[PDB]
RNA sequence: CGUGAGGGAAAGGUGAAAAGAACCCCGGGAGGGGAGUGAAAUAGAGCCUGAAACCGUGGGCUUACAAGCAGUCACGGCCCC
RNA sequence: GAAUGCCGGCAUGAGUAACGAUAAAGAGGGUGAGAAUCCCUCUCGCCGUAAGCCCAAGGGUUCCUACGCAAUGGUCGUCAG
RNA sequence: CGAUGUCGGCUCGUCGCAUCCUGGGGCUGAAGAAGGUCCCAAGGGUUGGGCUGUUCGCCCAUUAAAGCGGCACGCGAGCUGGGUUCAGAACGUCGUGAGACAGUUCGGUCUCUAUCCGCCACGGGCGCAGGAGGCUUGAGGGGGGCUCUUCCUAGUACGAGAGGACCGGAAGGGACGCACCUCUGGUUUCCCAGCUGUCCCUCCAGGGGCAUAAGCUGGGUAGCCAUGUGCGGAAGGGAUAACCGCUGAAAGCAUCUAAGCGGGAAGCCCGCCCCAAGAUGAGGCCUCCCACGGCAGCCGGUAAGGACCCGGGAAGACCACCCGGUGGAUGGGCCGGGGGUGUAAGCGCCGCGAGGCGUUGAGCCGACCGGUCCCAAUCGUCCGAGGUCU
């Protein structure tokens, strides 16, 4: 269990 | 260690002390001996037994020079009973009387190919709420990179049924020796006309 | 089979009319509690100035149910409803009477008061 | 599964399988000779011979109940009047399907005959 | 799903080894007991119309 | 090996022929044999019998009372030991042969879609009329 | 191909000479097998030469207790010269 | 010998997904080298403010008939835009 | 960085043990009951709700208990998409401004097809020195492993009283597991009935299609089912853990140990259930054929058997398995029984009529239990040992 929550690194994969 | 080979014939309530209790009916008797392993000749002990005459002409030559030794006439089934060496050359129902407990052995109803609900009690998906085309479906079947596989004997779906079970410690409610037949308390394995194993109980 | 959530009517002049079970009181995670078993509800609605006010935490046990309880003699009895009967921490009654029949499971389960007072016991 | 289940679904549903029945019972009953796949031959033979049954009984609740099926006033005529009395001595089994050897070009269907007993 | 796809191309061997089972087995066939002709046994003879003992069809 | 045979045979000793005959929608009273506590009696049950499932020897029937305000259906295995007598008490004409419909009306609409089975109702007087 | 301005391919070779295969056979046709032409017909038009990947038939050696960047070093066995 | 190189050819996945509305088919008789698929009959089902009919745009011989079936038709084809 | 998809949930788990409970313990400021503390122990178990996207947490009602953690803060080629990274919009705030903020708020495209490994199942091949049909031993492996309450002992030991046992003995539960369909309760696509609109057959009557892939409604067999029923955890034999001892020196005493021996856990090993000789280490037993013709080899004809093809089956995706193939009850029909529906049509009678009464528990009637050669498993074909060497 991480307390600082952790940033993403991905964009949602979005439509071309 | 007593045992005897019988078809599963259906199931009824009879009445015994203002209670109804679920039965099974065993045809049960008559199985003549035609085999005894004994530790001299096999190592171990144990009775072949037959159940239910046969065609002679259905019967090869091999199996059929089978029983010769024996003296007994063609037969259907053959099947043994470990650690029982009867003093009669004939095993019937009446070496079960009421009160006993049986030990009951039957190839169970085949359910096919069955999924994983069905089988194994999983619980599936939502079946709104998003869910998309798992509703039946088992989910995760393993981690990640480690250990990067999944395990042996992981529960899944598959052919389920038409498999050996033996449901024990059953009462034996009834014996009607005339008709070769054997009332049991409750649940047996296998379909009506398919053949189980009755033996003496292994409980306390 | 009376459940958490499950509407009750209450069948004695406690004040309560439906208690909405929250518990089955049949040790750890028992599913459904039939004629007999005790449970914790909650008072929903219930005349003015009872003994019971609505929204209080009783106690009852389940008198009769609309699943059918099976006998071992064979037979079945369902009811109409799922109804209860109020009770304290020693399985006595709250009230004074008792409306409507009760299962004759009461007794074997040992709640003499309750099925003494009833008007038939089925 | 499928146990002691009785029935060929015959990829059709309620209502087709039914005039698949029926449309084959009323061309096999016009030439007493069909041809046809295996599957629906032998789903025919039972569906025809309680229709040829009903005929030898005779009676006009059996000629109504068939009427259900065959709708042909004149075929009708033609099962109580020419084909039942055939069969007055036979104890059911009015139906044949024996195999044929060449199969559909097409789709590779094997087919088998149906006719009407002597 | 993602779209699962191969990951090396299936070698000569690979393709030619699952392709074991692929062969036909030769239709099974007996002599018509009437016009001696080789026919699929339990079929009425396609050329001679005779199915036990009697004819059945124009051939 | 006839199984049905072998089944048939099992129940016969316990088998009753006594008890009479009624339709779904026939009143009717069970004396039923009810062990309450340390002694046993005979509780009687009188209601409209709903149902009638058979099975053989394992068939059943639903009979359905008002106790009290409360609906109480109760249903009998017809061969229980624990039926010591069934009483007819009225002929009801139903046209189903199912009649869980009954339970969402009230008693005047039963009585409606429930009249007494007169050709029944004359049997029986006619029968009983033994010599 | 693009509404349009505009974009913009691929595609050469029988033989010295058509002497381009009459006629026969199987085939519905396509295709073949003979006959025939030619120095040559795996030059026969899907035509000089005709590589490689790729597919297939026959043959030799080998392989169903085996752990692998597939080879390399040794030795033994079988087949051939 | 490598540029997610350029052109072309041929592999793999693989006899795999698919074969384009779940309105629905069945038999008999023709045709023919060959027919589930073409023609004829009868039975059955589907649309019917259309899935019928008439006009306009657009398309440009697709119309009619006769003779054909290599390719086009998601199968077949004796049929066809 | 020519991509290692990111919180939480769902699902499916598995492992560790710094052990929440159950088991075994020593100390206790342990009377008893109940606690504290530490030691052994990972077999199994560890509830349902309110709140918030929440993990976490608080709370409700329980409980034997409501453990903490790893597995890419396990798990998106498994699902979700509420939180968080896009583009819209607004609030507070910062900025002259365009705009910006671990400050809020509403909204916002998650990809049909598995090649290889792995996992669940199921076959084909060859092998297991002669060819075959049966029946088997079990190396090894998996499954399972939970727990509560009341009562008797006994209101006894213990305690001023309140309270209240050890041990041994009975009964009844919860959740979970395997099988089952007699009972309870489902489904039951055409098994029966009722009903509306419309088109039709054939006008009346009687019927058919369609209204869903059942038009609709009331019912419903077998089968498959659970909410239903039976059964399981154990008993027990053994080796131990912490801990307690016996006898006992080194060390005249003492010490559970240095020689030796007891006792002692839900844990370990056997035991129970299931798989299993590809266990190549390919086992064992019963039974069957056997010196075949021609140049440890080859080509053929056979034997015991087997396969093919067919009728099928609570077996089943295909394959496999099991049953039967006329000297036969395998399926289809037919008869009987069951069971469902609940009193067909036709006629008679009563009523102006919708209707009602009677014939009548009739008519129809899937699958269940049987019988019956009426129809279909015709006729056949192909494989298949002659047995290496010390
Ligand atoms: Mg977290
Ligand atoms: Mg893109
Ligand atoms: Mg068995
Ligand atoms: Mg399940
Ligand atoms: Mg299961
Ligand atoms: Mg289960
Ligand atoms: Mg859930
Ligand atoms: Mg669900
Ligand atoms: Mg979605
Ligand atoms: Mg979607
Ligand atoms: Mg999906
Ligand atoms: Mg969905
Ligand atoms: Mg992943
Ligand atoms: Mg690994
Ligand atoms: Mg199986
Ligand atoms: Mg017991
Ligand atoms: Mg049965
Ligand atoms: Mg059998
Ligand atoms: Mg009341
Ligand atoms: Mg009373
Ligand atoms: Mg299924
Ligand atoms: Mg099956
Ligand atoms: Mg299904
Ligand atoms: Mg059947
Ligand atoms: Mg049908
Ligand atoms: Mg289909
Ligand atoms: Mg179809
Ligand atoms: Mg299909
Ligand atoms: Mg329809
Ligand atoms: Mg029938
Ligand atoms: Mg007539
Ligand atoms: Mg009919
Ligand atoms: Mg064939
Ligand atoms: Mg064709
Ligand atoms: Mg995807
Ligand atoms: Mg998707
Ligand atoms: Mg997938
Ligand atoms: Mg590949
Ligand atoms: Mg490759
Ligand atoms: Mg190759
Ligand atoms: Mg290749
Ligand atoms: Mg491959
Ligand atoms: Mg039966
Ligand atoms: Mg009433
Ligand atoms: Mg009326
Ligand atoms: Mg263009
Ligand atoms: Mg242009
Ligand atoms: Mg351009
Ligand atoms: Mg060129
Ligand atoms: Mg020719
Ligand atoms: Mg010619
Ligand atoms: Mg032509
Ligand atoms: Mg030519
Ligand atoms: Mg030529
Ligand atoms: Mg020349
Ligand atoms: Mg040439
Ligand atoms: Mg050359
Ligand atoms: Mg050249
Ligand atoms: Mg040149
Ligand atoms: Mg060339
Ligand atoms: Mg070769
Ligand atoms: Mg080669
Ligand atoms: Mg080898
Ligand atoms: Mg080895
Ligand atoms: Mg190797
Ligand atoms: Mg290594
Ligand atoms: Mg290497
Ligand atoms: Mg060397
Ligand atoms: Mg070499
Ligand atoms: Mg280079
Ligand atoms: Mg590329
Ligand atoms: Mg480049
Ligand atoms: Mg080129
Ligand atoms: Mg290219
Ligand atoms: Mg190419
Ligand atoms: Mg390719
Ligand atoms: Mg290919
Ligand atoms: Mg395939
Ligand atoms: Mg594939
Ligand atoms: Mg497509
Ligand atoms: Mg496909
Ligand atoms: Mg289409
Ligand atoms: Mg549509
Ligand atoms: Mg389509
Ligand atoms: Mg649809
Ligand atoms: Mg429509
Ligand atoms: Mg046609
Ligand atoms: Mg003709
Ligand atoms: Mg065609
Ligand atoms: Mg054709
Ligand atoms: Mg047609
Ligand atoms: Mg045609
Ligand atoms: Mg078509
Ligand atoms: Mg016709
Ligand atoms: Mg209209
Ligand atoms: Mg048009
Ligand atoms: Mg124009
Ligand atoms: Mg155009
Ligand atoms: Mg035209
Ligand atoms: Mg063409
Ligand atoms: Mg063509
Ligand atoms: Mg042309
Ligand atoms: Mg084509
Ligand atoms: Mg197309
Ligand atoms: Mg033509
Ligand atoms: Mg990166
Ligand atoms: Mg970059
Ligand atoms: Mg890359
Ligand atoms: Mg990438
Ligand atoms: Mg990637
Ligand atoms: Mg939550
Ligand atoms: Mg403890
Ligand atoms: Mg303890
Ligand atoms: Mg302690
Ligand atoms: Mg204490
Ligand atoms: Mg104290
Ligand atoms: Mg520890
Ligand atoms: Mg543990
Ligand atoms: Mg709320
Ligand atoms: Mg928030
Ligand atoms: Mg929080
Ligand atoms: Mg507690
Ligand atoms: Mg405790
Ligand atoms: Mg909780
Ligand atoms: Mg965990
Ligand atoms: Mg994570
Ligand atoms: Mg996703
Ligand atoms: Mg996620
Ligand atoms: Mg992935
Ligand atoms: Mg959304
Ligand atoms: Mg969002
Ligand atoms: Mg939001
Ligand atoms: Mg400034
Ligand atoms: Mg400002
Ligand atoms: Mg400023
Ligand atoms: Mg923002
Ligand atoms: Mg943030
Ligand atoms: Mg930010
Ligand atoms: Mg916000
Ligand atoms: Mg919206
Ligand atoms: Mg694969
Ligand atoms: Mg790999
Ligand atoms: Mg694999
Ligand atoms: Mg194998
Ligand atoms: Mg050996
Ligand atoms: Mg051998
Ligand atoms: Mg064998
Ligand atoms: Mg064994
Ligand atoms: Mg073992
Ligand atoms: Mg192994
Ligand atoms: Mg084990
Ligand atoms: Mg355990
Ligand atoms: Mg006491
Ligand atoms: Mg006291
Ligand atoms: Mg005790
Ligand atoms: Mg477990
Ligand atoms: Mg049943
Ligand atoms: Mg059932
Ligand atoms: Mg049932
Ligand atoms: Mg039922
Ligand atoms: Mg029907
Ligand atoms: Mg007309
Ligand atoms: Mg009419
Ligand atoms: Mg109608
Ligand atoms: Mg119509
Ligand atoms: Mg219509
Ligand atoms: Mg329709
Ligand atoms: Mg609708
Ligand atoms: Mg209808
Ligand atoms: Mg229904
Ligand atoms: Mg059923
Ligand atoms: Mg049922
Ligand atoms: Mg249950
Ligand atoms: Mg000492
Ligand atoms: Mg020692
Ligand atoms: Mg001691
Ligand atoms: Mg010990
Ligand atoms: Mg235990
Ligand atoms: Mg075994
Ligand atoms: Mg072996
Ligand atoms: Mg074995
Ligand atoms: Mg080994
Ligand atoms: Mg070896
Ligand atoms: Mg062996
Ligand atoms: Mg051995
Ligand atoms: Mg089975
Ligand atoms: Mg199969
Ligand atoms: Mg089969
Ligand atoms: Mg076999
Ligand atoms: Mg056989
Ligand atoms: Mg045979
Ligand atoms: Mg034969
Ligand atoms: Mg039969
Ligand atoms: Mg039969
Ligand atoms: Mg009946
Ligand atoms: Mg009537
Ligand atoms: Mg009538
Ligand atoms: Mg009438
Ligand atoms: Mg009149
Ligand atoms: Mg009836
Ligand atoms: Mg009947
Ligand atoms: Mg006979
Ligand atoms: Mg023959
Ligand atoms: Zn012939």
């Amino acid at each position: 269990r991480r307390i600082r929550p952790r940033p993403p690194r991905l964009p949602r994969p979005r439509w071309r | 260690m007593k045992g005897i080979l019988g078809v599963k014939v259906g199931m009824t309530r009879i009445f015994r002390d203002d209670r109804a209790v679920p039965v099974t009916v065993i045809l049960a008797g008559p199985c003549p001996v035609v085999q005894r392993r004994t530790p001299e000749k096999d190592g171990y002990t144990a009775v072949q037994l037959g159940f239910l005459p046969q065609n002679p002409k259905r019967v090869n030559r091999p199996l059929k020079g089978h029983f010769a030794k024996a003296g007994v006439e063609p037969v259907r089934i053959l099947r043994e009973i470990r650690d029982f060496n009867p003093e009669g050359d004939t095993v019937t129902v009446e070496i079960f009387k009421p009160g006993e407990r049986v030990d009951v052995t039957g190839t169970s109803k085949g359910r096919g190919f069955a999924g994983v609900m069905k089988r194994w009690n999983f619980a599936g998906g939502p079946d709104s709420h998003g869910a998309h085309k798992i509703h039946r479906h088992p989910g995760s079947i393993g981690n990640r990179k480690t250990p990067g596989r999944v395990y042996k004997g992981k529960k899944m779906a598959g052919h389920y049924g038409a498999e050996r079970v033996t449901v024990m410690n059953l009462e034996v409610v009834d014996v009607i020796p005339e008709e070769n037949l054997l009332l049991v308390k409750g649940a047996v394995p296998g379909p009506n006309g398919g053949l189980v194993i009755v033996r003496e109980t292994k409980k306390a | 089979m009376i459940q958490p959530q499950t509407y009750l009517e209450v069948a004695d002049n406690t004040g309560a009319r439906k208690i909405m079970c929250i518990r089955v009181l049949k040790g750890s995670n028992a599913k459904y509690a039939t004629v007999g078993d005790v449970i914790v509800a909650s008072v929903k609605e219930a005349i003015p100035r009872g003994a019971v006010k609505e929204g209080d935490v009783v106690k009852a046990v389940v008198v009769r149910t609309k699943k059918e309880i099976k006998r071992p003699d064979g037979s079945a009895i369902r009811f109409d409803d799922n109804a209860a009967v109020i009770i304290n921490n020693q399985l006595e009654p709250r009230g004074t009477r008792v409306f409507g029949p009760v299962a004759r499971e009461l007794r074997e389960k040992g709640f003499m008061k309750i099925v003494s007072l009833a008007p038939e016991v089925l | 599964m499928r146990h002691l289940k009785s029935g060929r679904k015959l990829n059709r549903h309620s209502s087709h399988r039914l005039a698949l029945y029926r449309n084959q019972a009323k061309s096999l009953l016009t030439h007493g000779r069909i041809t046809t796949t295996v599957p629906k031959a032998k789903e025919l033979r039972g569906f025809v011979d309680h229709l040829i049954h009903l005929a030898k009984r005779g009676d006009l609740h059996a000629r109504r109940l068939v009427l259900r099926d065959l709708q042909d006033v004149k075929l009708v005529r033609k099962l109580f009047d020419e084909i039942a009395p055939r069969y007055r001595d036979r104890q059911g089994g009015y139906t044949r399907v024996l195999k044929l050897a060449e199969r559909r070009r097409g789709d590779g269907a094997p087919l088998a005959l149906v006719e009407l007993v002597e | 799903a993602k779209h699962p796809v191969p990951k090396k191309k299936t070698s000569k061997a690979r393709r030619d080894a699952r392709r074991s089972h692929h062969a036909l087995t030769p239709p099974t066939l007996v002599p018509c007991p009437e016009c001696k002709a080789m026919k699929p046994p339990h079929t009425v003879c396609p050329e001679c119309g005779y199915y036990a003992g009697r004819k059945v069809l124009e051939v | 090996m006839n199984r049905g045979a072998l089944i048939k045979l099992v129940e016969s000793r316990y088998v009753r022929t006594d008890l009479p005959e009624f339709r779904p929608g026939d009143t009717v009273r069970v004396s039923y044999k009810v062990k309450e506590g340390n002694r046993t009696r005979i509780q009687d049950f009188e209601g409209i019998v709903i149902r009638i499932r058979r099975n053989g020897f394992n068939t059943t029937f639903t009979v359905r009372k008002v106790s009290y305000g409360v609906g109480v259906e109760r249903i009998f295995p017809l061969h229980s030991p624990l039926i010591q007598k069934i009483d007819i008490v009225q002929r009801g004409r139903a046209r189903r042969a199912k009649l869980y419909f009954i339970r969402n009306l009230s008693d005047r609409e039963i009585r409606r879609k429930l009249r007494a089975d007169r050709k029944r109702i004359d049997q029986d007087r006619a029968a009983e009329r033994a010599a």
